[PDB]
């Protein structure tokens, strides 16, 4: 049991695509292997465990991993990525069978799923509220996964990463990115300009 | 069948000594302390296979550990340092039983170099664009939470009493208000989206809530701003015709 490597610490797959997370170990003695998932606001949880009862292990939330002694690997797969599956994933190895003596974990792998934005119309809107603070913010929403939101050129203007909301009952998902300043000479013709799509409402 | 760790967030100061509790109600034999750091995964500091017994993990340096009772297992950092800033994770297992490790929730520690520069977030909400209603039949509110240090916010949306799953997105990670400042204040955005109608109703209350996790009661200061404790800062909102 003394070791584990997780080759490839970040992974990005389109929703519907194969998830495949790697894990190899080094072991002086017969190893029992494990897989932990860590969804955003949460502690670790057990996806599946290898206790030498059988070679192809079935797990939870759709997952599966084949122990190959041949090549010293317990790689984890799900053939079809859900959005739900975005998490840090952890390999671990023990010397005793149920997980009872200590566990050595791997460095981990953060799985990212990219949504299938079916009917995108990119738009950049402007929102205001002057109750908490006189400020103005510009929403780059409804654009589509190909597109990415580059960081500011101006020091005193604040632009955040993209992000996917999903509205259960309407089968609808949409990307969105947020931009703001206090600066008087900033507007949303200024704001997102860097590799933005060439057909967005204003 | 549960493992708590007394604090869920903590602010401590370069040098200050630090106690972290860990406690289980399962009469369990082995307990462990790991730290989780980005890139490095989980790293075992120290462990205990019975009462009174400590043993060192892969990274025990400038850590110390106590097991007076079977329920308990405290971690101690002596002089706290900046790279002992991290996410600290307690686990317990039984030796007889076949049921494996039981993790705690975590304790996030931030160590800060010769000063407490901890401010709650101010939290402005913003209301959806005229164009968006018309164009997309949808309506996106935006909540910014701003001017906080360290990164200890937990941002939630609330509609008409009960919290909301759906149509939400908060920034995985915040951004620095000033990438100049070494210990720069932080800020975070979230979005809640809904149907046009739902917004066009002043029977619909929209609150954006942020919980800071800052200083505690026995912490020492009195400079000319509020005590930056573990308060909730909301902004609120109301639909329109």
């Amino acid at each position: 049991m003394q070791s584990v490597t997780q080759l490839g610490s970040h992974v990005s797959v389109s929703e519907g695509a194969l998830v495949l997370l790697r894990c190899n170990y080094s072991s002086s003695v017969p190893p029992y292997l494990f897989w932990y998932v860590q969804y955003p606001n949460q502690g670790l949880q057990l996806l599946l465990k290898y206790t030498s009862a059988a070679t192809l292990v079935k797990g939870i939330n759709g997952f599966e991993a084949e122990f190959k002694k041949s090549e010293t690997s317990f790689h984890l797969t799900k053939p079809s990525a859900h959005m739900s599956d975005a998490a840090e994933y952890f390999c671990a190895v023990s010397e005793s069978p149920f997980g009872n003596e200590k566990l050595t974990f791997g460095t981990g792998t953060r799985l990212t799923i990219i949504p299938n934005i079916q009917n995108p119309d990119p738009a950049v809107y402007q929102l205001r509220d002057s109750k908490s603070s006189d400020k103005s913010v510009c929403l780059f929403t409804d654009f589509d996964s190909q597109t990415n939101v580059s960081q500011s050129k101006d020091s005193d203007v604040y632009i955040t990463d993209k992000c996917v909301l999903d509205m259960r009952s309407m089968d609808f998902k949409s990307n969105s990115a947020v931009a703001w300043s206090n600066k008087s000479d900033f507007a949303c013709a200024n704001a997102f300009n860097n590799s933005i799509i060439p057909e967005d409402t204003f | 069948v549960k493992v708590t760790q007394s604090s869920r967030y903590l602010v401590k100061r370069t040098g200050e000594k630090v106690f972290l509790e860990c406690v289980q109600d399962m009469d369990h034999e082995n307990m462990f302390w790991y730290r989780q750091d980005p890139g490095l995964g989980l790293r075992l500091i120290y462990f205990s296979y019975d009462v009174k017994m400590k043993e060192k993990g892969d990274i025990p340096e400038g850590y110390s550990v106590s097991r007076e009772k079977k329920e308990r297992f405290s971690l101690i950092l002596e002089s706290a340092s900046t790279n002992q800033t991290s996410m600290y994770l307690c686990a317990s297992s039984s030796t007889g039983l076949p049921y494996g490790y039981t993790f705690g929730s975590g304790t996030r520690l931030t160590v800060v170099e010769d000063l407490n520069k901890v401010f709650p977030p101010e939290v402005a909400v913003f209301e959806p664009s005229e164009a968006e209603i018309s164009h997309t039949q949808k309506a996106t509110l935006v909540c910014l939470a701003t001017g906080f240090f360290p990164d200890h916010v937990e941002l939630s949306w609330w509609v008409n009493g009960k919290e909301v799953h759906s149509g939400v997105c908060t920034d995985p990670q915040p951004l620095k208000e000033q990438p100049a400042l070494n210990d720069s204040r932080y800020s975070l955005s979230s979005r809640l989206r809904v149907s046009a109608t739902f917004w066009q109703n002043p029977r619909n209350h929209f609150r954006c809530q942020v919980q800071f996790y800052g200083l505690s009661e026995n912490d020492e200061w009195t400079q000319d701003r509020a005590k930056p404790v573990t308060q909730i800062v909301s902004a609120e909102a109301w639909g329109r015709a």
